[PDB]
Formats: C-alpha cells, structure tokens, sequence
C-alpha cells in the first residue's frame, strides 16, 4: 500500500461539501487529492482532498469545487499524491487557483517542477536573524510601528477602514522597485478587487506581458467554497517558499483576507463531526493557523517579507481568530474606525500597534526617543480629553493647554494621502522619507512649529509640504479678509 | 364525498408528554388528520389527537388536543376521515366554543349549518384589497401618532402587566360595541377569569342577546389548556372569521389575545417532537407558522377583517425571536414600555417605537 | 491594419463593417442599439463610423419602436449615446455627429438646444453648418410671432400663497 | 401492461438476457388505468379522482 | 416512444417543508442538488429539491409546492437536471415565483450557475443615478456594484430601493434600450399585500414594463424563500450576459438566512452561531459575487445588487448582517434617529460608505461631490466642536437633501450647484425646499420678464444629457447657469422673502406652514 | 454606575448560558444524527 497512485473508491456519502469516499484497498493517506472520473454531466471537474480516516477503507474529503450533479457511487481516483502547484519563474505575471491552474486566458504555462501545497515548516534551527528596517514611505507606520525585513506584519481592521487600501499602497511602494519577486493570494474577498489589482500591476509594469514579470498572483475568493479558500494560501505560501529556497531570492507575500482561512475551516468544521469551540469556530482554530503561519518565515536560505491583512469582525478584537494571529507577527497595525470616522488615514490607532524592532539596538536611536515620545504625548492627550470634556478647555493649565495644541497637531500629522487612494481623497499622494518624518515629529515635539496652523498638518506630506499649506492658508485667508474689507 | 381514510384503525406506539405517534396498519393518514381515541382508558373525557408528521409509511406523529393521562401503549384509534372541523354561520353567533369546536357555554345545541376545517389555504395576490382608512379608536396616542387602519392588522406589543389587555377593553368598548360587523375574540393562553368577565360584559352591552341577535363570538383556550389546544385555538377563531368575511361579504373585527403562547404552544411541542433548537430555544419554523396564521388575517376583495393582536415580551426583551417575527406581519405597531408606566403614564405607549402604514398624507389629512 | 487590444490585453475584432451595414438598414433606432450589443458581445467595439452611422438612423427613422414609447426623445438618445462614446469608449465626436445632432434639433423645431448645440460645434468643431443656424432662427422667431417663446404657464404672474404646490 | 412492460424491456440494452416477470401492486392513487416501472423506467397512464 | 421518468425511490417521511425519501433496491439513484418530483397523483407531481445523500442511501429532500399533497409512501421521479427557470423580456412586467410560475394579479437560465472570472470582469463606471441627492454625491453607485441597504424596521429600506427602480422609467424612456435599466425586484419572506401594493405602485409610474417582480410571500415553504434571490439574479443573468445592464433588489436576505437555518435543522445540519448552519456565509457570498460588471469582450453587460438588511436598535454586530457587511462594495445606513428627527430619507453619511467611489459618478457630478464632500466633513467638526461658510452652506445641503420622491438629475444637480457657490447664503434655512421648488417647477425670471438667457431653462428637460456631456463648469452652460441662478435668487429674494418674513398673523403663518412642509415633499 | 453594572452583570450571565447552549445544541445534533450498526458478536453463545 505504498504508491496509492490510481487507487479507485467510490462515493459513499454527500452532505454540501463534505464527501465521503470508499476504497475497498484501503483509503489513501491524509491530505492526498481524488478526482472524481465518473460522467456525471458536469461543466467543471471535481477534486477532492482527503481531510480524516472515519476507518481503514473510508476517508471523508473536502472538495474544491461546487458537489452539484454528484452521485452515491460514482467513481474517484487516486492523484497519488498531493495537491501540487506549478513553481518556479515560469509561473511570473500569471494568475492561479487553488489547484495550480491559470485562469489567466493567456495561454498554456510552461512548468518544469511540481510541489504539494502542504509541506513541513521550518525547524528551529532554519531561523535567521534579520533586523532591518523596511521604508514604506507611511509616516505613521515608519515612526512608531517599523517595518522589518523578512519579517511578518499584520494589518488588523474591522469592514471599511482600510486594510485593501493600505496593502495597494505597500505594493506600490515596495514592490515596484524590489530586488526580488512578489506573490499576491487573494483569499475569500471580492472578485473586482483582484481585477482592480491585475489592472494597476499591469500599468506599473510589474506584470509585462511581453517583457519580464515580477508577481504571481493566486486568487481563491469569496464565490469559490470553502475547500478553495481553505487551502488557496497554501498554494501561494508554496510559491514562495519555492522562491526563498530554490532561488534564494527575497521575497515579499502579500495576503487578503487570512481570517477567509480560518472561516472556511470552521464552515466545513460542524459537517466533519467537531463539537464548536467558544464563539463558534473549530476546535483547531489556534493549531490550524500555528502550521501556516510558520511556514511563513525567513530561514537561512532566503527571506520572505509577509503582509497579512485580518478582518476582526464587527470591531471586536477580543475574537479568537484576530487573537490567535496576534501572536504569530512581528509588526501590528491595528486600524480604529473612530478614527477614520473623523477624516484621518490611515486610521491608526498608534496606542495599540507595536513592532518588535522598537528597539534602540535596531534603530537609530533619535527614531526610538521620538517614537516615545510620540506615543507618551498621545497617551497624555487622551486623559486630558476627559478633562477637557468635563470642566472644559479653559480650565486646563498652561502646561496641559500646550500638550493638547500639540498633541492635536500630531494626530493631524500622522495622516497622509497615499497614491493609490487620490480617488477616494481627490489629491495627489506623497512618499515621506525615513529621515524627513523624524526630523518633522522631532521638531513639533518640542515646539519648533507652535505658531504653525493646526489645520496645516491634515493630509500633508513632509514637513515641506506642512509649510506650502501653511502659505496656502495664510493667502486664502488674507483674501477673504480682503473681501471683508472691502465690505 | 367522503374520505378514503375514515374509520382506519391505529395502535397509539409512543407516548412523550403531549406528542404521540400512532401505527396504521394499512397507511398513516394524512397529515394535518384528526383522530379519537376508542379506548375507555378511565378517562373522564374524550382523547383527540392531530397528525404533523409521518414517521414511515404507516407511522405517524400527532399532538394531543387533551391531557394524555391513563393513555397506554397499543391503544386503538380511529381516524375521523378530515381535519379539525369547527361550526360556521350565525349559529355560533352569541356563542362560545373551545379548539375543537364544542360548545362551552352549557346552552343549547349549536345546530350549525356546517362545517369547516380549521387548517386552509391564505387568499392569494389577485384577492387581495386595496383600502386605505382610519379606524377612530378615541385613543390620542393611537389616533395621532399610530392610525389604525380598518381591515388592517394592529399589534400591541407588551411586557408583564403593562397595559395590553386594558387597551383591547377599550378598544372593544369603543368600537366593537358600535360596530355594524360581526367581532370575534380569541383567548389563548389567557387568564380564564378575563373570558368570563368578558363574557358578562358583552351580556350586559348586549351584545350577546340570549334571546335575540348577538354579533360576537367567543373562542377560548386557556393557560389551563394543554400546548396542543393552545397552538389550534387561533386556527379555529381565524375560520370562523373568514367564513364572515368571504361566505357572507361582512366586515369582521378579530380580537386575539395573546398571539405569543401560539408561538410558545408551539414551541413545548417541537421540543417533543425531536427537532433541534433555533435561538434561545424555540422551534426552527418560527416564522413559517406566524406567516402562516397571519397571512390569513387579511382584507380580500369580498370581505373586510381589523385584527388586533397582543403580543406578549418575554422578560421586557423585545429583540426575543416571537415579537420581533411579529413586526414584519402588523401594519401598525403599538410598543408599550413599563418604565413608561411605572411614571404614572396611561396608557404606556412609547411612540418613538411605535409605526403605522397609513401614516402618508395621501391617506389622512 | 494595426491590431487593438482590450484593457486586459486580449485583441479584439476591428472589421466592422458588416455591422454597419446593418445598421443602415434599421427601420426604427432602437433597432440599431441591438447591433451595437450584438457588436459588443461578439468583442467587436464599435468605432467612431459606427456610432456616426447609429446617429444617422436615428436621424432618419420615424420613430423608436413599432409602438409609440411615451416621452421618447430622438435628441436625448443620440447625446446619451455621444457621452458613451466619449467617456465610457474614449473616442472624440467628429463634426458629422454633432451636425446630425443639430439637424434633429431643427427638425424638431427645438430651437433652444440648437443654440447650445451651435456653440458646441463653434467650440470644439470648426463653425456650424450656416444653413443649419439660419433654419434654427427661423424656428425661434416664429416662435416669437406666435408667442411660444416660453410655456405660458411659467409667464402666469404667482404669489407666495397663489402657488399650488402639489 | 404486459405489451408496456416488453415494449420497455425491449428499450433496455442491459436488460437483453434477463427474464421479464411480472408483478402486480394496488395503487389507491389512481382510480382508472395502470403504471409499469422497470428498473427505473416508469410509464403513466393513470388518471385519479377529478 | 414513452414519457419515461426516473424513479428513485419512495417518499419515508415528511416533517413540515422538508422531507426523506427511501430509494428502492436496485435504481438508478439521483444526484445531489437536482429536482425530483413526487407522484402526489398519477397526474400531479410536487418539486423537490435535493439537500442531502446520506450512507443508508436516504435523501434530504426540499419541498417547493404543493406540501399538503405529499404523503408517506408516494414515488418520486428524477429528472437529472439542475434548476432552470424561464428568462427573457417576455416575463418582464409579471409576478412570479422561483420555480419561474407566474403569479396572477387583480429560454432556460440555470439557478446555480458560476459568478464571472477575474479576467471577465471590468472596472465599474457608469453610474446608476437613486435618484436621491444625498447618495447619488455622498455614496456613488455604479453599474455591477453591490450596495447593502442596512437599517432598523421603518426606516425606509424598502422605499429607497422601489424608489430607485422607479427613477429609472423616465431615463428609459428616452435613451436607447441599449442603456435601459431593466428590475428585478425580488420579495422574501414579506407579506403578500405588501408585494401587490408595491405592483400597483410600480404599475402607476409605468415601471412594471421594465421590471418583473419575483414574490416568495411568508405563506409559502422555507424553499422558495430560500431559492428566491437565486432565481432572481438569474432572470438578471440573462440581461447582463448579453449586453445589458440590470438591478436586482433583494427585500430581504435577513429572511433568506431563517428559511436556510429552517431548512438545516429539520435535515439534521449542525447548528452554529444563533443556530445558523456553519454555511451561512457562503449562501450570501454566492448570491452577490454573481453581480459584476463583465469586460468590453463579454458585452459589457452588468448586474447591481441592492441587498436590504434588518437590524435590531441599531446593532450593526449581529451575526448575518456583518457577513453581508463584509461582502457588499458599501452600505447605506438608514438611522432611526434621524428617520424620526424629520431627516428622510434617514441616510447616516457617517456610517455610509461606497468603495468604488468618484469613479461611479458623471464628470458633472464629480466637481459637486467632492467639493461637497469637504463643507460637510467641516461642518460636522464644526458643530461638534461664528456663520462660517462650510457651516452655511453645510446646513443648506442637508435641508436640500430631504426627499420623498427621486428627483431628476438635471433638478438635483443645478440646486446642489447653486447651494455650493453660495447662491443660498441669503436663503433661510427654512424656506430651502421653498426655494428649489420655485427653481424647478417655476422660472422667476419669465415671471417677472427679466430673463435674457437663450437655452438654459429648468423646464428644457433636454438640458440634462448636455449637462451630463460638458459638466456645469464649463464655458457652454456656465454663464447661462449663474445668470439663471443670479435672477433666480434676486426675484425671490425680493418678492417672496421680504413677504415671509413680515407674515404675523396666525392665519398667515399656518398657511406659511403648510406651504413649506408639502415644498419638502413635492422637492 | 448602579445601573450599568447591573446590565453587565446581566450581560456575562446570559452570554455564558447562550454560548453554552449552542454547543450542547450542536453536540446533541452529531450524537441524532450518529446511528450505531449492528452488532457482530456472538450472541448465541450468552
Ligand atoms: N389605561 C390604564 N389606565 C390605568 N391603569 C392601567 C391602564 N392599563 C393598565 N393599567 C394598570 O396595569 C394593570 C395591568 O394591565 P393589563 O391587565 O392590561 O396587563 P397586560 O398588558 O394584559 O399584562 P398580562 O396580561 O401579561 O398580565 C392594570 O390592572 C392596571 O392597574
Ligand atoms: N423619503 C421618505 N420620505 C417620507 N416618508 C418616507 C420616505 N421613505 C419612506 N417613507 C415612509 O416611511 C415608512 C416606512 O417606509 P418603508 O416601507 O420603506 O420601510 P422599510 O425599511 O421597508 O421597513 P419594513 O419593511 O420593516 O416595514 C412608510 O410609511 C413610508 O411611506
Ligand atoms: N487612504 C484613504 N483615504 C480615504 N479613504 C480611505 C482610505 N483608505 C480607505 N478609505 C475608505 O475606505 C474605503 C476602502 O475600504 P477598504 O480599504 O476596502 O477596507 P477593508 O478591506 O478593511 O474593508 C474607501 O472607499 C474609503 O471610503
Ligand atoms: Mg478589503
Ligand atoms: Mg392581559
Ligand atoms: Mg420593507
């Protein structure tokens, strides 16, 4: 019962997208794909993974497509092995399902290699230690929350903050002039954005057609069923381990939504026969993600900069499926609809993000005393509301007055109009530097822009841009005075 | 005609609570089907079940009109050959009468013309009216902010003790009284000694002439009654109505009260029957049964029915799945609050909640 | 001669000229939007010929169905169908479509939207037709003469409560 | 019914060498005429209470 | 030459709308999600659907009609085939049911088709003009976009929505059939009066002949709640596949979910959350992937979804409505605070959102939009936090957009024109409405022969599509505009203001009052 | 503060008993819809 390739069962049970199979030889081993060879007048073919052993001859399965015109009886197939994905640099500039098939229309693809989906992660002693920083040309993000290379960072937010907005902006940033390759899994999210997304790729050229590109993209969304979109992530992961190992390149993995990962495994979870765990996910829920999560690392080898996007549903981030992902990052960006409702984006909530490179060993240390800073002011600010709100702004010291003058300058300062959102905000976007945003916190911290406008810092770049508005609004307002002397 | 299935003969298999299932030897009735039970048992009163499920092709599930007390297995059984038929005309006017029919009033006998069942179909779209109207209550709160419309379908929603009752009182006061229409009130689940008051007071009004032409009608079953009763005594109390309405073109008022121990009756039941649990604990066919009973208290094209409903709010949670359902099948909705009450205001309306359709200037002024 | 290519990159068909023949043998101009579906679906996107031809029968035909459709407009349906052209297709109204436009304004005895029309075509074209601005005066001064300059019911003189606000 | 049920064992190929049996049921659904059902293939001509 | 079926086996049990079947030895069997048909008479037969095939060989069975019919014991016959349904311009202005019957009153299409692939989709922007002026420039929708409808019970969930199949019947009218809006209106779980008071009221304005009407009223099985928004969107398919646009409306998917959950249950399905079955997500997910906007090689047809939610007290962290939440391209919130403060429609700009964008809106309404978008963030810091512009000006938008019947672009847009360029800061508040009611349906200027414009009227209806064309900021209709509006505010300023503000009695000022409420809902 | 820790203690009570009641809900559900086969053993011989 060694090779199992060719192996023939038979359909035993069908319940939605559960399928038990029956193999009079002894059913394959876990994990393995079936086709289902039987006529059954479908318009699409029928897979299915093998998830549970119910005994020596059966073994339940999810399948990857709709179980429609299925019959008890019919007849299934063995793959011997695996789901497999193509990989290597032939796989660039196109686009793949769940099952490693282009759906791009734009021809056959040439693949010299296969590789299952589902594969061991790395060991303890496969783990490298890389500290350095990443520039997204985000202000807020760079300051208080920094990026690392090869690391793992989660963008945390409810439905409408601006999860898919930011990820655009990271890939205009940041993938346009990488070194290495980029990999895009959508999963379980709407069709039109990964359109929208093949779209821009094309206009930025990071996907040529006729030249040479530098993405894959894997899409499994919401209208395929939660067999695909349980195991669409592990394709792409696939993809870039490929990248990291073989090609010892850098590579960066962008992934929208991981929570579809965890829904679709506790939709199949009831009609597998697991009791529901609290709220009502599976059992596994902490264990299922542990094992994905981790083949998302750097090891010796290469390195893989990961960008998770994780809907925390209605803005309850005590969830277990937000909680449980906590934990396996190394940078979070936690976004506060609050926040977005009062015209500032990113909608960041910097008292409850943090990063793992806030640290002065990693950082410069003027970037680590600012961000301090930063974070103190905010903190102080907020208590001071309470104040403000009660007895009124009056009644605040002259100390105090001055924290909330400032303060209220640096919630307006972290704000920034990206350049992929100039729709949504009807102007052009800006990419701040490193070092300007350092300079410009450190300045306002200690007052040297007091007598600057309030409003001079919304939607702003640098501390240039600050200036220019500031100019534009003296102007503006020395014309309507103009006008109201002339009256 | 008659029936294929009368007079077939079953052994009562399984008995739990009010739920028992009964084996034919030739074929299960069909569902919906009413059965008497032939064996004495030592009971002081007769035994009737009604079919809601099939088991197999010759077991079927059925729910207890009565106490299933002394009832032991392979009883014997006899279908009557249809369902749960109840009088209809102007001899059940002046009247009272129980779910299934039988008159409770000690008085003579009823002498019905007919016969229908309890369980029919709702008027479909073609038959359906087009009457927009206000119905003056002589309530401010009502007659302001919450028109009811005449034909229409009127709910007041309601915790423990607010008001509910208090305001069908008056509402029946003011307008039944003065009503050209025949009027119908169905007790369920209610207090007994509330019929009987009711009762005197309708003698009293007139209403009721025991020797004369009475307008109004009275279907009861009580908190005391079993679940089963409880979930039928609507469906019985909606026949009559409809006979009104279509077989005689004449305007009906329909009194329910309380519309949720249908639900709940409904609700002890389904936990007997075997079914899983929706929220909270009541019967996945939530909806379906409302939709069903409500669907056919409405205005068609020959008649005119203005159906009142109270509704009852477990502990003071309007979001519980039986009063919520209820909203979508009301075009106006009285919300009663008890803080409103406890604060000396009568009646305890708290109109911000509360909605009506005919609340457009094409309609009223 | 050179081939286009969609906005995913797939070519699409250019030989359109089977499609304007059928257009131009349309009875009624509702007609003719059916080809330029039928043109669509088939991945054949109708160019600036094909869209100057539909103004033609629209132009040309009496009406916009067998039956009459209430509050049909022929002027209405040809400037919709240039603001798909324009913005939805990316292509420039050349001067023959803007004149079939002023052609049905005249025709229709709309003389207010032949002024706006007559400073489009000075704007972007080069002038208008001066028969065409010459019948559109003709038009409004007779209007003039008969008085039906404006609707009557707008020069009725109203008050703050003499007006009947439905 | 007979002539039903060879017309319908004719039809079916797999059918060719076994041996065709008749075997009656009462319907109470139907009042006048009769259905034949051969592996599967069911004939109606049966009409029931108007 | 016989009309043989398929029998699969016989009819074991019946439990309310759903029901088990038992297959006989020896038969061909039937496969999963197929219609079957049980013999309820040698001549009548009731619809079924398949939900479950269990190891004992026994099937989960859906019942569509005729369920006081079926009994224990019955055959069943299987047809083999999935759902179809009839499709086509020849149902249009009819009621139906999901199984494609028609309802009386007083080509095949696949239920369970495939949504469009990524590379068969295009960017939405063409707009899809409500009719309200508050989301047609606060919350764009465009063509093959999804628009969640979310509010609390009377709050106007289904009012906006008829209300925008209906702003579409002018538009149709003129326009080719190219570009026509064809509806689909399909009713949930609601009363049956309610869908034929919504008939007659389609039926008043015209808009029954482009649009169909597919009711599943409370009365009916769990089933045909259930298929109902899938039968729908396939009758919609049909359009969209062929170089059409089409709008379907769903009242209610909160319904939908209960007849699945009612449907689960009694088929033994593990409950979930709320007793919902672990699958509920994927139901909706489906439903509304099917709405796209297909590419220029496909036809460019398109569907747009209008799904309407219900909440309770404004609780947008239920189960149901945050998954339809997490799938729809924006929402509009309706707040019963608002509805009851007099605001309607009750649109909560806040809470409201559309992900597509400036994109799904006219090059004429872009310069209004976003210029108004910014007065109203201000004037919402403004009064949280003295007559500065924003907060004029951002009062007067909000008075304008009060409506009860959609409005005509070119009438909505030429006063959020005038209101934007300050030509209403003199107006008070309170007599807006008043003010764009003598715009619209009145000309001051001829009143009072002071009118020297050439074309531009409010009464040349036409104007609308050369706006639409060449934007209001333009050289052509620029000039003509602000003389319009700058005679239009002179005269009525002069003869009407003066005299509302110098009315004292109270015969006067009732009449007054009268007056300027029936303005809000004539404008 | 007397009213609103009320309702938060009201509150915990009853998601604790909701939460609870769903699993067991659904644990009845497998454990209906489980059948046992029939047994193999050796009955005679008892
Ligand atoms: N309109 C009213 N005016 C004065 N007191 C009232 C009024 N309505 C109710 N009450 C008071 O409230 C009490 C309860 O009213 P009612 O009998 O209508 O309760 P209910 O809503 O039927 O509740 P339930 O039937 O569940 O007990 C009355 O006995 C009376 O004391
Ligand atoms: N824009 C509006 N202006 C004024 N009244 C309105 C407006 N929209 C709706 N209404 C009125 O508000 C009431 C509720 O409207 P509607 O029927 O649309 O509510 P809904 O969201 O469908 O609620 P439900 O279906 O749960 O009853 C009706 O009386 C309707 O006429
Ligand atoms: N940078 C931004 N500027 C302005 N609006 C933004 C920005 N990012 C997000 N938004 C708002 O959010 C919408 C997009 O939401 P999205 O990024 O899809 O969030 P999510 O995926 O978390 O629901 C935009 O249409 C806009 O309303
Ligand atoms: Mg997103
Ligand atoms: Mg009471
Ligand atoms: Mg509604």
């Amino acid at each position: 019962v060694a090779d199992h390739k060719g192996r023939v069962g038979h359909v035993s049970q069908v319940i939605g997208a559960v399928v038990d199979v029956h193999f009079a030889d002894g059913v394959p081993p876990v994990l393995t794909a079936l086709d289902v060879v039987d006529k059954l007048g479908r318009d699409e073919p029928l897979t299915l993974e093998i998830v549970q052993h119910l005994d020596a001859h059966t073994g339940r399965c999810i399948a990857m497509q709709t179980t429609d015109l299925l019959k008890l009886k019919a007849k299934v197939v063995s793959t011997g092995g695996n789901i497999s994905v193509p990989v290597g640099r032939e796989t660039l500039g196109r686009i793949f399902n769940v099952l490693g098939d282009a759906i791009d229309q734009r021809g056959p693809v040439g693949e010299k290699l296969r590789m299952p989906i589902h594969a061991v992660a790395p060991k303890l002693a496969d783990q490298a230690a890389e500290d350095a920083v990443l520039t997204t040309g985000i202000k807020v993000i760079d300051l208080i929350l920094p990026y690392c290379k090869g690391g793992k960072i989660g963008l945390f937010g409810g439905a409408g903050v601006g999860k898919t907005v930011i990820i655009m902006e990271l890939i205009n940033n940041v993938a346009k002039g990488h070194g290495g390759f980029s990999v895009f899994a959508g999963v379980g999210e709407r069709t039109r954005e990964g359109t929208d997304l093949y779209l821009e790729m094309m206009q930025s050229k990071v996907i040529d057609l006729k030249g040479e590109s530098k993405c894959v993209l894997v899409y499994g969304q919401m209208n395929e069923p939660p067999g695909a979109r349980a195991r669409v992530a592990q394709s792409a992961l696939t993809m870039a381990e490929y990248f990291r190992d073989v090609e010892g390149q850098d590579v960066l993995l962008f992934i929208d939504n991981i929570f579809r990962f965890t829904q679709a495994n506790s939709e199949v979870s009831a009609l597998l026969g697991r009791i529901p765990a609290a709220v009502g996910y599976q059992p596994t829920l902490a264990e299922d993600l542990g094992q994905l999560q981790e083949r998302i690392t750097s090891t010796t080898k290469g390195s893989i900069t990961s960008v998770q996007a994780v809907y925390v549903p209605a803005d309850d981030i005590t969830d277990p499926a937000p909680a449980t992902t906590f934990s396996h990052l190394d940078a979070t960006t936690v976004l506060d609809r609050a926040v977005a409702e009062s015209g500032i984006y990113p909608a960041v909530n910097p008292l409850e993000c943090a990063s793992r490179i806030m640290d002065p060993d990693v950082i410069s240390v003027d970037h680590y005393n600012v961000a301090q800073d930063v974070v103190q002011m905010l903190t102080k600010y907020r208590e001071l509301q309470d104040i403000i709100a009660v007895l009124g702004i009056d009644e605040l010291s002259e100390e105090d007055k001055l924290i909330v003058d400032r303060a209220r300058k640096l919630v307006k300062f972290l704000s920034q109009p990206f350049q992929v959102a100039e729709v949504f905000t009807g102007m052009t976007g800006h990419y701040v530097q490193l070092d300007d945003t350092i300079d410009s916190f450190s300045g306002l911290l200690m007052g040297t822009y007091d007598q600057v406008p309030e409003m001079a810092f919304y939607m702003v770049g640098g501390i240039n841009s600050v200036l220019e508005k500031a100019k534009k609004m003296a102007e503006e307002a020395a014309e309507l005075e103009k006008m109201r002397r002339a009256r | 005609p008659v029936a294929d299935h009368k007079g077939r003969v079953g052994h009562v298999s399984q008995v739990i609570g009010a739920v028992v299932d009964v084996h034919f030897a030739d074929g299960v009735p069909p569902v919906l089907t009413a059965l008497d039970v032939v064996d004495k048992l030592g009971r002081d009163e007769p035994l009737t079940l009604e079919i809601v499920q099939h088991l197999d092709a010759h077991t079927g599930r059925c729910i207890a009109m009565q106490t299933t007390d002394l009832l032991k297995l392979k009883a014997k059984v006899v279908s009557t050959g249809g369902n749960i038929s109840v009088p209809v005309g102007r001899e059940t006017l002046g009247r009272i009468f129980n779910v299934l029919g039988d008159a409770i009033d000690q008085r003579g006998p009823v002498g019905e013309k007919l016969r229908m069942p309890i369980h029919a179909v709702a008027p479909k779209l073609a038959d359906q009216a087009a009457e927009d109207a206000v119905l003056t209550t002589g309530i401010k709160v009502i007659d302001l902010i919450l028109p009811y419309c005449k034909g229409g379908k009127i709910g007041l929603f309601g915790g423990a003790g607010v008001g509910k009752t208090v305001i069908i009182m008056e509402l029946i006061n003011n307008v039944a009284k003065g009503h050209g229409g025949f009027s119908v009130f169905a007790g369920v689940g209610e207090r007994t000694r509330e019929g009987t008051d009711l009762y005197l007071e309708m003698m009293q009004s007139k209403v009721i002439d025991l020797k004369g032409e009475s307008k109004c009608v009275l279907v009861y079953g009580q908190m005391n009654e079993p679940p089963g009763a409880r979930a039928r005594v609507a469906q019985s109390a909606l026949t009559m109505a409809e006979y009104f309405r279509d077989v005689e073109g004449q305007d009906v008022l329909l009194f329910i009260d309380n519309i949720f121990r249908f639900t709940q009756a409904n609700s002890e039941v389904s936990a007997l029957l075997g079914r899983i649990p929706a929220a909270v604990g009541y019967q996945p066919t939530l909806a379906e049964d409302l939709g069903q009973l409500q669907e056919r208290i409405t205005s068609t094209t020959k008649g005119s029915i203005t159906s009142v409903q109270a509704v009852y709010v477990p502990a003071d949670d309007i979001t519980d799945p039986a009063p919520a359902t209820t909203f979508s099948h009301l075009d106006a909705t009285t919300v009663l609050d008890r803080a409103v009450a406890e604060s000396g205001i009568y009646p305890a309306v708290n109109p911000l909640e509360c909605a009506s359709r005919i609340m457009d200037p094409d309609v009223i002024s | 001669a050179a081939k286009k290519y969609d906005l995913f990159g797939y070519e699409v068909d250019t030989n359109t000229a089977p499609w304007i023949e059928k257009i131009k043998k349309c009875k009624y101009y509702d007609e003719a939007g059916e080809v330029l579906v039928n043109m669509n679906v088939s991945n054949c996107p109708p160019d600036i010929a094909t869209y100057n031809a539909t103004l033609q029968c629209i132009y040309q035909s009496p009406s916009k169905q067998s039956t009459p459709v209430d509050n049909e407009s022929k002027f209405c349906a040809m400037m919709d169908l240039l603001e798909e052209m324009q913005h939805r297709n990316r292509l420039k109204p050349n001067e023959e479509s803007w004149t079939w436009v002023m052609k049905e304004c005249v025709k229709s005895g709309q003389f207010r939207l032949g002024y706006c029309i007559q400073q489009v075509m000075e704007t972007e074209c080069k002038g208008c037709p001066a028969d065409l601005v010459k019948a559109n005066e003709a038009n409004a001064q007779k209007a003039k003469t008969e008085g039906k300059e404006h609707p009557g019911h707008l020069s009725q003189q109203a008050g703050l409560f003499d007006v009947k606000v439905e | 019914a007979r002539r039903v049920a060879e017309e319908l064992h004719k039809g079916l190929k797999e059918l060719a060498d076994y041996t065709l049996v008749l075997k009656t049921v009462v319907d109470r659904t139907i009042v006048k005429g009769f259905a034949v059902e051969l592996a599967g293939q069911y004939v109606n001509k049966a009409e029931g209470q108007q | 030459f016989f009309k043989t079926t398929e029998m699969i086996g016989y009819v074991h049990s019946i439990d309310g709308t759903i029901a088990t079947l038992i297959p006989a030895p020896g038969n061909p069997g039937v496969a999963y999600n197929t219609i079957i048909q049980i013999q309820v008479s040698p001549t009548t037969f009731a619809a079924g659907l398949v939900f479950n095939l269990e190891k004992d060989g026994r099937i989960g069975i859906i019942l569509m009609d005729n369920i006081t019919e079926v009994q224990s014991g019955q055959k069943v016959m299987a047809t083999g085939q999935l759902l179809h349904i009839p499709v086509g311009a020849g149902v249009l202005g009819k009621v139906v049911n999901p199984l494609g019957h028609e309802v009386p009153v007083g080509t095949l299409g696949k239920v369970d088709t495939g949504a469009p692939n990524i590379v068969s989709r295009s960017p939405v922007n063409y707009n899809l003009l409500t009719g309200f002026k508050a989301v047609d420039t606060m919350i764009p929708i465009g063509r093959g976009q999804r628009e969640l409808i979310v509010g609390d019970r009377q709050t106007g969930k289904t009012s906006i929505a008829v209300s925008t199949i209906i702003n579409q019947v002018r538009i149709n009218q003129q326009i080719l059939s190219k570009n026509a809006v064809i509806s689909i209106y399909v009713s949930i779980g609601q009363r049956c009066s309610n869908v034929a008071r919504i008939h007659r009221l389609l039926q008043s304005y015209g808009a029954l002949r482009y649009t169909t009407v597919m009711a599943a009223t409370a009365a009916e099985p769990a089933g045909l709640q259930y298929l109902a928004p899938y039968a729908g969107v396939t009758m919609g398919e049909y359009f969209m596949n062929r170089g059409r646009h089409c709008l379907c409306v769903y009242d209610d998917l909160s319904k939908q979910a209960v007849a699945y959950r009612q449907i689960s249950l009694l088929l033994r399905r593990p409950p979930g959350r709320e007793a919902y079955p672990g699958d509920v997500f994927y139901l909706h997910s489906r439903l509304l992937e099917r709405a796209a906007m297909l590419s220029p090689g496909k036809g460019g047809g398109s569907v747009t979804a209008l799904p309407i939610v219900e909440t309770l007290s404004n609780d947008v962290t239920a189960y149901i409505v945050t998954n339809v939440i997490s799938i729809t391209d924006g929402q509009i919130y309706l707040d019963t605070k608002l509805f009851t403060g007099g605001q309607r429609p009750a649109v909560n700009i806040g809470l409201s959102v559309s992900r597509v964008g400036s994109s799904a809106q006219n090059a004429a309404m872009k310069g209004v939009a976003g210029k108004l978008k910014g007065i109203l963030a201000e004037y919402r810091k403004l009064a949280a936090d003295v007559q500065t512009i924003p907060m004029i000006r951002g009062a007067r938008f909000v008075a304008l957009f009060n409506q009860k019947q959609p409005s005509y672009f070119m009438n909505a847009i030429v006063s959020l024109y005038a209101c934007l360029n300050g030509y209403l800061d003199d107006v008070k508040v309170q007599y807006v409405k008043f003010y764009e009611y003598l715009l619209v349906h009145r000309d001051l200027g001829i009143m009072y022969g002071t009118a020297k414009n050439k074309f531009f009227y409010m009464y040349v209806q036409e104007l609308n599509y050369l706006i639409r064309f060449f934007t209001l900021n333009s050289p052509i209709l620029h000039g003509e505009l602000e003389e319009m509006l700058k005679q239009h505010t002179h005269l009525f300023l002069q003869h009407y203001q003066s005299k509302m503000n110098a009315i004292k009695s109270e015969k006067d000022v009732k009449a007054l009052k009268n007056l300027l409420y029936s303005c809000k809902r004539a404008v | 503060q007397q009213r609103t820790s009320s309702l938060y203690n009201k509150t915990r009570q009853f998601g604790i008993t909701a939460a609870l009641i769903e699993i067991l809900s659904a644990m009845s559900s497998l454990e209906g819809n489980a059948m046992k086969g029939v047994r193999r053993n050796k009955f005679w011989e008892g």
